[PDB]
């Protein structure tokens, strides 16, 4: 008996050779392999598969290779891949990507994805799964943000703030020990997995130290903290004898240097270049030459991406007000018009097609949206798809190739970046059970289901009083992984080893997975998944031109985009 | 007014449905959002007018055609559900491709 | 080029189910007086009692039915299924406790099958 | 000196003989006894009698007889009767029923129900108070379900699930260890009583077992898992060990047997049927025989409840909507026309009146309405009031023997079944102090004050900025006992004996009350409050005609029903 | 806007009030929690418009009539309450027996 | 519908704006709230209509003038901002001295 194909992919997903469109863009992925056996598929209900001495194991307790949870029939996309598979939880980790079922009577079962008594069913047939988002520039400022991060498919937040205070509003900082380990209580709150950055800032080592030995990931490197030679140098000394990552946002005014003095004073060590565009902040006008070098991991964050026709008037009037800066004053014109630039925001949308800007990020409540990072990336690689055509990698007519080069860009990137890539940041085995179901008509746009440490978190779900959970109104709500005291085994708090061995989260009562961040010193460009291109960055002093092998980078501004008026109420 | 948590939030169904009214009226195709409120409310408007659960299947195939919406939407929504109180207490209506 | 979200492009072909095994046509009978519905994957040979068949030849097998669909079987009704073989290491636990072990055992599923009066064992 | 009777009733709430309206049913209760001293009655405010030398005894200190909590005038509605009493609550537990007050000066005080020092004051003249609602099939989808629940005066949810996940969504089950500890986690923080069903799905003792040591308080058996004659019997096996209660949703499908052949698996043993007349669930047609036999404790879910003109065409495109079933499927068409059956949802009505079916319960968001258990409960009685006339027991006009009946569906049966009666369930001294005030114009519709342990978790209350509580906006809100710590305390996460003894509280954290499940297994139908009737129920299998004492059960549909259009926004 | 927990919670009277005043408007008769947004939000919009207190506890009983509601509404509304800001501050409105 | 965070948020200030139209109809001058509500709506719904990030800056600057509103409100806004799903995406509009 033979299924035809259209029919196969409505009952269980679609299967190799199949394409799906990403919501309404021009973007198609192609299921490269699929891990089934046909005629065994997985599939949960009345009269379905899973089920006691059937594709349900009644024999094997938990411990006897079986799942806690069994997301059936997934449709990843990944770096590692874009392919059809089940997906196996247990202890709130990855445990198993294969098929699951029951070995009695089904072949082909990879041998832990035992589905028994003790397994909990997910369908994912006509989801595409990823992981979880993984924004390494957030402005801890408001609370409410964290929702809308998950709405958008966010699962670890990467940052620093106090809340609404102005250091928080400009800089990715949350300051010295004491800061630091109240925010670390206030995570204890926060359903979604944090790391929080020190004050990167001080001509003497201890200062910025004692903030890693109580409890920060990570350090920013700000200008408005003073983003000097001295400031740049202390911090990296630290990162390397701590295992920690350092972000900056360099010196606009160049001040006390111009780029290659930071370069100088880098030194050749890894850092993390935040906004490298430079809209966001840095050496006017030629910040963007950062991700050309082998020791910089580039992201760029969100409010630049992709390049519109309103982008340039809106951040020029941004940057202008939230300076309080005058339209009559020529200094404060100059600086503007100096810092938001067409060229340098154009070539960043082709620098991100190229593998040239490794990273995406948000700048949440500073200078960008918490809950448009995965949002603008699909926008951006849909736009370069129309304006630059197919990449010369595709076949089969699918966008593949592009699909794995800016999928990785929001989470195995960032996650490396962060030296937190053995915890989060792709869909593979070993890692935590950080996952988002999407429906493609909202692929990008709006998460059906955000898995947290193996329990959904977050869902677009319906009336609570109804006799199904569909019905009106559909919104994004908080399920039961964020409620008591599930919300500590559901999400970790990342924290620099010189906190962990000290006994930080005991002396604070922290009851959250405590993550270890390491091995953030010794890799560089090349270790960017899909987005490992070095080359010599020319931004032209006089026009702002970007040349990457003596080629000009320059493209047109569109006036619509795909994940915008059709889905969003406001 | 004793409002329970249900009422609170169908508040909300009954201003969207508003707003995308709005929109309607000065000219605009309809995004996703908009189209699912204006039948929303019109399903739990109906539930309070008395019709029944039947009648209600059927006008709501009938509240937006293609041509007040956006390209796509017609085919995003598959069925559009609310559940309102009738004179004979809470029942559930189903609309089936509610835009052809 | 008009566009319809998140739609499908499915490639070319069919996809065939239980590729490989053997296939086994059978008659059988619901003499009971309530439908029955008989889903994929269930042991065949332990379907409810009133079902009238040559219960040997369901041993070993379930309906060669796409995944997570059912046969129905009105009051009354005879009709001919299609059998498959089981698969994985060809065991079966539970269910209605007639195999509880491999599923060469057909003489003690048998044995077990008739003491308690499922229809059609010789 | 003498006070006219309708004076009397509207301060001091009605009196012996005196009737009231629930809502705007037709249906009456009648005050059959009180306990009061006719001119001692207890009441609180400026110049009223529970003051300090007066109505407050000012000498003695909290242990030495005073209350924590009087409410007082309190018209009580439960299945032990339909009185007249103050109620006294002390350490979270109801202490006595009776007369309070101050035994200094007044005649008939209750001896342990002395206002002290110590005592707060709820005033319940002119309230209807009931226990707090026990739902015993509840899916835990949405955690926003839980407010639903409390505005419609529940107070125990017994049921399962993992939040939005398809197993959850269709089964009342948390399955295995790892997901029960979770769930007992998330609990913490939900102001709710709860207990927890693990999958009653297996071919070996141990894999069921071990979810009862982790915490589960019952099984739950579902034809989704495979409801077979092995499934059956081995959770049913767990349970006489263990001493919890398995609740089934049999094989609609008959596909490994027939009613009988469950029964047979069954084999005597104790069990709660769910959705007994079977629309919910159970094997076509005839489940709802299940209810006659001495056995089975059976309930019915809330959607068909009453039967009325929209009840089958809502009904019918549910189930072929949410099982993806198609109208040009014959197949499909005829499962659909098996299960939902006018003849067996109207047989239902009356089979409730006759005291056959014993309880009521939600199958909240899997099929059926979190907050309209207490709500159908009473619009079934009035229904059948108004198409079979007062019951038979009836006197004096009143309801009450109709309302004893009833109200015990969804009180003291449900904690019965559960084995949660010592706990939970009536009102009664020496029982948990889970108590709803009522308002009788909006008695069963919308609750005025839920006391959780003692303290309100729940009300009906206006304006937070305004200079009194009453202005509008009035809509129900979480109160004191919800907050903090006070959590814990106010509610009780119902568990196992063997998990008690084996530690899993401390093991988890877990800072709630824990309840102990016992004495589920020497149980039957006789033992079901007002609803104990066992009788050979006889269901046609070509005409789906109901039977009893070899009479037809029929009724006709209702076009319109009490506590509906008058009180709903929506 | 600078919206405080009350504004907050205050927009919604208003919304349940327009909502209310939709369904008069095509001839149902209003339920209870219909009629006290009614009567409530006229008092919060007659307070905006700078009335007294005493104006408005005259001005209340007046709004809607039995005629305008459900059997047994009139009897289940005894008063109806209020808070809004006057010119000269925030006060108190109690509307007794709106509905005669 | 699926309405995230934002989008929930947003409706409220619709229905500010809503309230705020009402009270200028009858003829009120309006306070600080009122006056916020009505120029930002009026910037969601422009973007909504698929204006320009330019043209709502200049238009937000007419949409209330001095004799609309207060003595002293008019000197309280030194901006408003929004943010709104314009046919390119979310962008910020900021709208300086709106009622000179
Ligand atoms: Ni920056
Ligand atoms: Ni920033
Ligand atoms: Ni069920
Ligand atoms: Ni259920
Ligand atoms: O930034
Ligand atoms: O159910």
């Amino acid at each position: 008996m033979k299924i035809n194909r259209q029919q196969y992919a409505e009952s269980y997903g679609p299967t190799v050779g199949d394409q799906v469109r990403l919501a309404d863009t021009d973007l198609w992925i192609e299921v490269e392999k699929d891990y089934t056996t046909y005629g065994d598929e997985a599939n949960f209900g009345g009269g379905k598969v899973l089920r006691e001495g059937m594709g349900e194991n009644g024999t094997y307790t938990r411990t006897e290779n079986v799942l806690d949870l069994l997301l059936t029939n997934a449709l990843i996309l990944d770096y590692t891949g874009i392919y059809k598979a089940d997906i196996g939880v247990k202890d709130g980790y990855i445990v198993g990507i294969g098929k699951g079922g029951n070995p009695d009577i089904m072949d082909g079962v990879t041998p832990n994805m035992i589905v028994g008594t003790a397994t909990e069913v997910i369908a994912a047939e006509g989801k595409i799964v990823t992981a979880g988002g993984i924004d390494t520039h957030v402005h801890f400022i408001n609370p409410d943000q964290v929702d809308v991060a998950l709405a958008n498919g966010i699962t670890t937040l990467f940052g620093g703030g106090t809340g609404p205070a102005e250091g928080s509003k400009a800089t990715t900082v949350t300051p010295g020990p004491w800061n630091i380990e109240k925010m670390l209580k206030s995570t204890e709150g926060l359903p979604i997995n944090v790391g929080i950055l020190g004050k990167g800032h001080g001509s003497s080592i201890a200062p910025i130290m004692e903030q890693i030995d109580a409890g920060a990931a990570g350090l920013k490197i700000h200008e408005d903290w003073g983003a000097t030679p001295a400031s740049i140098d202390r911090s990296l000394t630290v990162a390397d004898e701590a295992d920690v990552q350092v972000a900056i946002h360099s010196d606009t005014l160049n001040e006390a240097g111009f780029l290659e003095d930071t370069l100088r004073a880098i030194n050749g060590r890894v850092i993390h270049s935040f906004h490298v565009e430079g809209a966001g902040g840095g050496h006017a006008p030629d910040i963007m030459a950062m991700a050309g070098h082998p020791n910089v991991l580039p992201s760029s964050t969100n409010p630049t991406r992709p390049f519109t026709v309103n982008t340039i008037d809106e951040h020029l009037d941004m940057l202008m007000v939230c300076h309080h800066l005058k339209q009559n004053i020529p200094e404060d014109v100059a600086f503007a018009d100096s810092r938001i630039r067409p060229e340098t925001i154009a070539a960043e949308d082709i620098l991100h097609d190229l593998g040239i800007i490794s990273m995406m990020s948000t700048d949440a409540l500073a200078m960008g949206r918490a809950g448009e990072m995965v949002l603008r990336t699909w926008q951006t690689a849909d736009k370069m798809k129309k304006q630059r055509g197919p990449l010369a990698e595709e076949k089969n007519g699918s966008d593949n190739f592009r699909a794995k080069r800016y999928v990785s860009k929001y989470t195995i990137n960032p996650a490396i970046a962060q030296g937190i890539a053995h915890e989060v940041g792709s869909i593979e085995e070993g890692k935590f059970a950080d996952l988002v179901l999407w429906e493609p008509k909202f692929f990008g746009v709006k998460a059906d289901r955000v898995i947290k440490g193996g329990i959904i978190a977050y869902a677009q779900i319906g009336d609570p009083s109804a006799s199904i959970p569909t019905p009106q109104p559909v919104m994004g709500r908080r399920m039961y992984g964020t409620v008591g005291d599930l919300i500590h085994d559901t999400n970790i708090t990342f924290m620099s080893k010189s906190s962990i061995q000290q006994g930080v989260p005991a002396k604070l009562g922290l009851k959250r997975r405590i993550g270890t961040v390491k091995n953030c010193r010794n890799i560089g460009k090349k270790d960017m998944k899909w987005n490992d291109v070095t080359t010599d960055i020319d931004i032209n002093p006089e026009t702002y031109e970007v040349k990457v092998d003596g080629e000009v980078l320059t493209c047109e501004p569109v006036k619509e985009l795909p994940m915008a008026q059709r889905y969003f109420l406001f | 007014m004793h409002l329970n948590p249900a009422e609170k939030e169908k508040l909300q169904i009954f201003l969207a449905s508003e707003l995308a009214l709005k929109r309607k009226a000065r000219g605009l195709k309809l995004n996703y959002p908009e189209a699912v409120a204006i039948i929303t409310s019109f399903i739990m408007e109906g539930a309070r007018d008395g019709k029944t659960v039947a009648m209600l299947m059927e006008e709501g195939k009938h509240v937006l055609t293609r041509d007040d919406v956006m390209e796509g939407v017609p085919e995003m929504i598959d069925d559009i559900q609310a559940e309102a109180t009738f004179p004979d207490g809470t029942k559930l209506v189903t609309v089936h491709n509610p835009i052809s | 080029n008009y566009i319809v979200p998140g739609e499908y492009r499915v490639a070319e072909g069919e996809i065939e189910i239980n590729a490989g095994r053997e296939k086994t046509t059978i008659r059988v009978s619901n003499t009971g007086d309530r439908p029955i519905q008989v889903g994929s994957h269930i042991h065949f040979v332990e379907v409810n009692k009133e079902l009238l068949f040559d219960r040997a030849e369901g041993i070993g097998r379930r309906l060669n039915i796409p995944s997570g669909t059912a046969a129905r079987f009105e009051p009354g009704e005879e009709m001919e299924v299609e059998l498959t073989e089981l698969g994985g290491n060809r065991e079966v636990f539970g269910i209605s406790d007639l195999t509880n072990g491999s599923v060469d055992n057909k003489e003690l599923i048998l044995q077990r099958a008739k003491e308690l009066g499922y229809k059609g064992v010789e």
